C-alpha cells in the first residue's frame, strides 16, 4: 500500500521516499528470498551508490554467498 | 555532499 501511494508523493521527496521504500522491500525480501534483495540492492546501489546500509546488506549477503571471500569489498567499504 | 542523502 505504501509503495501504490508513492505514486502520489511530492517530486521533491519522491526519489527519497521511493529509495526508502524500496530499502523496505529490500528488507522484506531478505527475509523471505535473498535473490530478489539482492536484485533490488543492486537497483538501489546504482541508483544512490553514497547509501551505507544497503553496501552493507548487500556485502553481507554476498559474503554468506561466498564464505567470505569478498574481504576486499569488506576492505574498500571500509 | 549530496542533499538527497542528507
Amino acid at each position: 500500500q505504501s509503495l501504490e501511494a508513492l505514486n502520489n508523493v511530492s517530486p521533491q521527496n519522491k526519489e527519497a521516499l521511493s529509495i526508502t521504500l524500496h530499502y523496505n522491500k529490500a528488507r522484506v525480501e531478505e527475509v523471505s528470498n535473498q535473490s530478489e534483495a539482492e536484485k533490488l540492492y543492486s537497483k538501489l546501489m546504482e541508483k544512490c551508490p553514497g547509501y551505507t546500509s544497503n553496501k552493507i546488506r548487500y556485502i553481507y549477503l554476498l559474503a554468506l554467498k561466498s564464505n567470505g571471500n569478498n574481504y576486499a569489498d569488506v576492505q574498500q567499504l571500509l | 555532499d549530496d542533499p538527497l542523502l542528507k
